[PDB]
């Protein structure tokens, strides 16, 4: 007998307090019982469990289901420490000639079990009848539905296999689920060579035993993709149906182009029921018909070459949607993906691509390792002033401009300073808030004036009307006086959109714009043109 | 030599962090250096019956080439029960302070054993392939907040002889780092700490003096625009939440009508002398202004575009602690980030050096931005803690 390298078993404890499981041995019939004694026979005969006494307090309850035996360890796991914990993309892996496959269904259960943790595990198998006591038994190996198996299966494999895997870099090896997955550069017999080096290192613990579909995904020793999308066709949909589509579209644009989720993804809001059926607009249908359309043919990734460059670049998809792909070489894609703004109120387009940016880095941080270079739909200028004007600090790593409309711009620029020759206009807005009732208006140095009433307002909304009115009624140049700290406090963020649709038109008069300043002063200290008397009746 | 029991703080556990991506330059070099203090028995491999986590990365300080391991602490420090030297409170007055790295004498002294579980870490794998590295520390880590204060005795006992030399040198100690004060002239200072160093063996430089706290100005003008006193005005009323006799009524008065922002407006002598008494009020320090130990330090920053930035400390609104100013070129211009790092990192080391406890900070900036990119520029082996603002204070205008 060549001596086998034992498995060092990891010490497990129960969570403090709290006393193993004990619960009711379910009764069966005769039949079930019949095949769970058989089972449970070979089982002890394999060493995977053993027989014993009335010593242990501790029961787990036993199934069988339609031959296949079933513990329910549902209230050890409960009772049970927390253990320590993600798949691979597969972009970030790289291409093999040959792949090589071995089952490891044979080693799952040469992991032992730490020996103090045995009686946690004791399960009990009832007689005929009821008329003696029943079958008693524990696990001596990890078992399968246990809170710590994968998780000591798996540190146990990778501490066996680092070995050989650290003194053959020219070879790569992963574990799903049940098998072993080698692969390899190497001429078919240097790589069928390295397969029995293998087999014989795991032989020492005592092991003797495309596409590949894995994780939603097919694996082809040349390229990926992801397995085909099953859009469910009905002319009723529900929520959980939306959920579910939703989910799909997600997982397809990884790798097809062009994706778009937002129609659908804005009838989910404020809703949890599994039973509505829901409208959809002509966007959404739209929506939907341009998806099928975009899946109706394959597209595949490609593996990564560490030797190569690696490339993003964006594009803006319109209605807060940008779209990005990832490639080394032109138009063969690593892989490709989406972004869709946050919920705000409002935004501009530079803030969204810094965002799509830090997105994208992140994830390639990930998946590869490093950050990639930028190719962005903005010029350098518009990056330039924004970036120092700005009143944020912000940063992109290395990129560069590629003109692919449409272009990320900075539709307007305030002035740094007030503006000779041009009208002041000082703005105010008022409400009565218990009669919702209010006036927006302005004064001006030339005596122009205006005053318009409001019903169905807000200090904030009139103070931001009388802005409005004042962008209305003046030349390309304007100088503005505000006492709002909100209002100012909105457009000194730079939003090129919003939700309302009055910073909305705000937006559109400062586009027409020429010049703006806009000033602020302290409300109700008597500031020569800042008239709350005129607004505020 | 013999280990001090530790434990956490009533109803608390061990800390479970996740460990954000590293690049691959950073992992290989983490990897390079957690084999060799593998090796010393400084750290060892642990197994899946360890559920808690710390984060770590690496980072290189000044005139080194050579990476270091960073232990983002910042969960771990504040689930430890501490409470085991009042500050020195003249450090802020020496004519220069610098800054040595004493993390290394940390790894002389061993670990509690049950208290280990909780210093676990993980280097990551690219690509989520391999599941990560997993360590925990055996001697005493760097950036544990019970580092200092357990080794605090032997630190005692090690620096008597310099300290009884000389008392005029003032000898401070936070986390990892050994700030040592003097009124010396700069190269026998430089000298003196050099013989510190090889005193220290056997077993970045600073001026407290160069800064004092900034008063808020008013501009002097021979013609007024109606912006500019506008301006003034605006400003006026802000200091007026600050100090007591703050007064805009003859300024205002000055602006009565309706008239175009760039029109010079005459002062009058009521306004001037208004004026006057203003700046009188802005020369005398704020009242009733005092530290309290008990409570956060707050760090407010603002970008003055132009590599410029400001900031204050302080503890109730209104009330500063300290106010400043920085425009440091250290090759960061053409990044924000960078530079709101770097300033940062002073801001802290000075709160350090002042109160002996690292701020709150609030950023100018984008948790998102932040987050990606503030590990590439960091050089310090503290991590204070930080919130987002994302809308434009009007104060800005007003502290340039
Ligand atoms: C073998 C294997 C099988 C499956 C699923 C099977 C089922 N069911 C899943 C994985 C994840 C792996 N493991 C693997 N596969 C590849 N390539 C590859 C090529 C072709 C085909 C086909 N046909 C399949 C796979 N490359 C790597 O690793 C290289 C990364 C190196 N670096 C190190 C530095 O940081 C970055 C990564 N690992
Ligand atoms: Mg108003």
């Amino acid at each position: 007998m060549v001596p086998i390298s034992p498995i060092e078993t990891v010490p497990v404890k129960l969570k403090p307090g709290m006393d193993g499981p004990k619960v009711k041995q379910w009764p069966l019939t005769e039949e079930k019982i019949k095949a769970l004694v058989e089972i449970c026979t070979e089982m002890e005969k394999e060493g995977k469990i053993s027989k014993i006494g009335p010593e242990n307090p501790y029961n787990t309850p036993v199934f069988a289901i339609k031959w296949r035996k079933l513990v329910d360890f549902r209230e050890l796991n409960k009772r049970t420490q927390d253990f320590w914990e993600g798949i691979p993309h597969p972009a970030g892996l790289k291409k093999n000639k040959s792949v090589t496959v071995l089952d490891v269904g044979d080693a799952y259960f040469s992991v032992p079990l730490d020996e103090d943790f045995r009686k946690y595990t004791a399960f009990t198998i009832p007689s005929i009848n009821n008329e003696t006591p029943g079958i008693r038994y524990q696990y001596n190996v990890l078992p399968q539905g246990w809170k710590g198996s994968p998780a000591i299966f798996q540190s146990s494999m990778t501490k066996i296999l680092e070995p050989f895997a650290a003194q053959n870099p020219d070879i790569v090896i992963c574990q799903y689920m049940d098998d072993l997955y080698v692969g390899s550069d190497l001429e078919i017999g240097q790589h069928r060579t390295k397969i029995e080096e293998l087999r014989q290192h795991l032989l020492r613990w005592g092991l003797t035993t495309p596409p590949f579909l894995w994780m939603g995904y097919e694996l082809h020793p040349d390229k990926w993709t992801v397995q085909p999308i099953v859009l469910p066709e009905k002319d009723s949909w529900t929520v959980n149906d939306i959920q579910k589509l939703v989910g799909k579209l997600n997982w397809a644009s990884q790798i097809y182009p062009g994706i778009k989720v937002r129609q659908l993804s804005k009838l989910l809001r404020g809703t949890k029921a599994l039973t509505e059926v829901i409208p959809l607009t002509e966007e959404a249908e739209l929506e939907l018909a341009e998806n099928r359309e975009i899946l109706k043919e394959p597209v595949h990734g490609v593996y990564y070459d560490p030797s190569k460059d690696l490339i993003a670049e964006i594009q803006k998809q319109g209605q807060g949607q940008w779209t990005y792909q990832i490639y080394q070489e032109p138009f063969k894609n690593l892989k490709t993906g989406k972004y869709a703004r946050m919920r705000g109120a409002h935004t501009n387009d530079v803030k969204q691509l810094t965002e799509a940016v830090q997105k994208i880095t992140t994830e390639s941080i990930v998946i590869w390792g490093k950050t990639p270079k930028f190719k962005l739909p903005i010029q350098k200028e518009t990056w330039e002033t924004w970036w120092t004007e700005y009143w944020q600090a912000t940063w992109i790593p290395e990129w560069e401009f590629v003109n692919t409309p449409p272009l990320v711009k900075l539709w307007y620029q305030l002035e740094k300073e007030p503006i000779v020759g041009a009208e002041t206009f000082y703005v105010d807005g008022a409400a009565n808030r218990e009669t919702k009732l209010g006036k927006a208006g302005y004064v001006t140095n030339k005596g122009r004036q205006k005053v318009v009433p409001l019903t169905n307002t807000t200090n904030q909304k009139t103070e931001l009307q009388a802005i409005y009115l004042a962008l209305q009624d003046s030349g390309l140049e304007v100088n503005i006086v505000t006492d709002s700290q909100y209002a100012l406090g909105i457009i000194q963020a730079q939003p090129d959109k919003s939700e309302s649709e009055l910073v909305n038109q705000i937006i559109e008069q400062l586009i027409k714009k020429e010049k703006v300043y806009l000033a602020w002063v302290p409300a109700h200290k008597g500031i020569g043109g800042n008239e709350q008397v005129d607004k505020l009746v | 030599i013999e280990t001090v029991p530790v434990k956490l703080k009533p109803g608390m556990d061990g800390p479970k962090v996740k460990q954000w991506p590293l690049t691959e330059e950073k992992i290989k070099a983490l990897v390079e250096i957690c084999t060799e203090m593998e090796k010393e028995g400084k750290i060892s491999k642990i197994g899946p019956e360890n559920p808690y986590n710390t984060p770590v990365f690496a980072i290189k300080k000044k005139d080194s080439t050579k990476w270091r391991k960073l232990v983002d602490f910042r969960e771990l420090n504040k689930r430890t029960q501490d409470f085991w030297i009042p500050h020195p409170a003249g450090l802020k007055k020496k004519k220069s302070v610098t800054v040595l790295d004493v993390g290394d004498a940390y790894f002389s002294v061993p670990l509690d054993e049950d208290f280990r579980k909780y210093t676990a870490f993980t280097i990551p794998s690219i690509n989520n392939e391999t599941p990560g590295i997993r360590y925990q520390y055996n001697v005493l880590p760097q950036g544990w907040k019970g580092s200092p204060a357990i080794f605090q005795s032997s630190m005692t006992k090690i620096l008597e002889p310099f300290k009884k030399q000389n008392p005029d040198i003032v000898i401070y100690q936070y986390m990892d780092d050994l700030y040592v004060g003097s009124d010396l002239e700069i190269g026998q200072h430089r000298t003196k700490i050099e013989e510190l160093r090889q005193h220290l063996l056997r077993w970045y430089e600073l001026h407290p003096d160069k800064w004092t706290v900034q008063p808020i100005v008013l501009p002097e003008k021979d013609s007024w625009t109606v912006n500019d006193i506008q301006k003034l005005v605006g400003k006026l009323n802000w200091a007026s939440q600050i100090y007591p006799g703050i007064k805009v009524r003859q300024l205002s008065k000055l602006l009565r009508g309706t008239k175009a922002l760039t029109e010079v407006i005459p002062l009058t002598e009521e306004a001037e002398l208004e004026l006057a008494e203003n700046r009188e009020i802005l020369k005398e320090p704020v009242h009733g202004v005092y530290y309290d130990p008990s409570k956060d330090l707050i760090a407010e920053i603002q970008k003055q575009g132009q590599g410029q930035w400001t900031y204050q400390i302080y503890q109730e609104p209104f009330k500063n602690l300290k106010t400043g100013k920085y425009a440091r070129m250290r090759g960061a211009h053409t990044n924000d980030v960078k530079q709101l790092t770097e300033a940062v990192q002073k801001i802290t080391t000075e709160s350090i050096v002042i109160w002996g406890k690292t701020p709150k900070f609030k950023l100018p900036i984008q948790k998102e931005t932040w987050e990606t990119w503030w590990t590439e520029y960091w050089q310090a082996t503290w991590i204070p803690e930080w919130e987002f603002v994302n809308t434009p204070p009007l104060v800005k205008l007003w502290y340039q």
